[PDB]
């Protein structure tokens, strides 16, 4: 099933990267009641907050991420969205390795490295989610951008597993 | 607001208890290794496996291996 | 009690070892 | 690694002994508010308590350990500091055995003895610390003397492990 395995890997890598990039771009992480500048229903993301109703509806303002070392570091890390961006980077590199595999069948470690990138992307994603949620804590709901990030994590981990299976089976078959 | 604090899960026990747990962990692992080895009748409880046994005992996760001697069982029982 | 038991364990190990030696 | 094992053992024996002896000697176990004669910041060891700011800065006085049979025994044990001293004694004997092992290559048990001494030193050290902490609290901070004791414990246990490995390897090589 190597053809199907590679198909799953490529489709999944693209899906994870697309979902994660959209999530980092779009502004439907959180539904709360803040202000785009009275408090009304809004819809914030990682960078901008926007009004969901009333006169200033459609108006968005840059999130004042800033207004205790730990509080400072959390605020810093959440302000820059280090971890969502790092997960996007690693998904990109994983996709590059998956693409490069076919054009260079000589070296095995390419697809292995793809797998490892994907796994690491998932871990960065988790850290991101935790930092985001924790920084918010310092009524509400989560939007579809948040869930895009979550589904990116799941798919990334699946693709990592499949990639490592491909590498394992190549070394198992060729060695014996 | 009293912000919880990143390592606030340690709060139920004093810092001294945590540090002594770590020391006790090392001492238990080393004694289990020692009483299991220098007995020349037998010589699976090397140092690395001793550390793993002790860690799993503390986390109440059980074990791949249990001590079979009286000395190893005393150590295991008090831990 | 913990450190007591470790001491006791070492003692029993010595005794058993000497017994099995002779 | 035989030469390297013995080098580690000897260096470690000396390091553990030196750290523990310094710790028992020096007077920076505890930072707390008291009087070496209003009470100023001070630093205490096992024996002397000394003010580090004020008119009497640099003055020292013998701790009054004795200002409930269990309380009496704790006070006794912490006054004599039998356990830190016993730890130093056993480290000394372990070091002596390590030195002697280099001579009597016929009798293996010498190095095993070293091992056991070091392990035992570690145990007495831990009892020491518990007794010390238990007695004190019956704000504050711990100085570098306390941490010297702690590092002595760790090194002692490592050296004990290495010594027992040396003996095991002797009795294994002999069987082959
Ligand atoms: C054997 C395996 C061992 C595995 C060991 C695990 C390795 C250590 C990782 C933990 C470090 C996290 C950290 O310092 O958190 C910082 C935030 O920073 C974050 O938001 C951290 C995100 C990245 C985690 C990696 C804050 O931490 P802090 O500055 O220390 O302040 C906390 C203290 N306080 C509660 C008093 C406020
Ligand atoms: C702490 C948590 C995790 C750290 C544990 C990682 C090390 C595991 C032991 C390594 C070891 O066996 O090395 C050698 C000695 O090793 C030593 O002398 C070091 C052990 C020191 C004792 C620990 C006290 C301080 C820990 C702070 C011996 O090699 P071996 O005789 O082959 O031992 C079995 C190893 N095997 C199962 C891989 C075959
Ligand atoms: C299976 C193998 C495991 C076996 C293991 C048994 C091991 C023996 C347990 C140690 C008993 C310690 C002891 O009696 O504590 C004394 C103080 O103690 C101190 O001040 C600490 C002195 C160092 C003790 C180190 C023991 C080795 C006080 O104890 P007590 O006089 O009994 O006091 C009455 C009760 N009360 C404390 C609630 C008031
Ligand atoms: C085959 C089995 C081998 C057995 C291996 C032996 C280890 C036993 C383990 C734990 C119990 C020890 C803890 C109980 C300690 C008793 C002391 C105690 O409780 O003292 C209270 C004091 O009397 C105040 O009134
Ligand atoms: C048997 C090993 C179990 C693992 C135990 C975890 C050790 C936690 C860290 C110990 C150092 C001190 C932490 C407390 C610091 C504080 O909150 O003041």
């Amino acid at each position: 099933d190597r053809g199907i395995q590679m198909l799953i890997t490529t489709v999944g890598a693209f899906a994870a990267f697309s979902l994660m990039t959209i999530a980092v771009g779009t502004d439907y992480w959180l539904y709360s009641r803040g202000v785009c500048r009275e408090e009304v229903m809004t819809h914030s993301g990682l960078w901008r907050t926007c009004c969901l109703e009333g006169a200033f509806r459609g108006v968005c303002k840059k999130i004042d991420h800033f207004p205790d070392t730990a509080e400072y570091l959390l605020r810093a890390v959440r302000a820059s969205s280090v971890f969502p961006i790092l997960s996007v980077t690693l998904l990109f590199f994983g996709g590059l390795c998956v693409a490069a595999s076919e054009f260079h069948r000589s070296r095995h470690s390419v697809i292995l490295s793809a797998g490892i990138f994907f796994v690491s992307a998932g871990l960065s994603n988790i850290i991101g989610i935790i930092v985001y949620i924790s920084a918010n804590a310092g009524s509400y709901s989560y939007g579809w951008s948040f869930y895009f990030g979550a589904f990116s994590f799941i798919i990334a981990e699946i693709v990592g597993v499949v990639a490592v299976h491909i590498y394992i089976e190549k070394h198992q078959q060729l060695r014996a | 607001k009293s912000k919880p604090g990143v390592f606030s899960f340690l709060d139920p026990l004093a810092y001294e208890i945590w540090m002594c747990i770590v020391f006790a962990y090392i001492g238990v692992s080393v004694v289990l290794f020692l009483v299991s080895r220098f007995s020349p009748y037998e010589w699976e409880f090397g140092i690395f496996n001793s550390l793993w046994f002790s860690l799993g005992a503390f986390m109440q996760q059980g074990c791949d291996i249990s001590p079979r001697s009286l000395s190893g069982r005393i150590v295991g029982g008090v831990w | 009690i913990l450190i007591g038991g470790l001491g006791l364990a070492m003692l029993v190990a010595l005794i058993e070892f000497c017994y099995k030696s002779r």
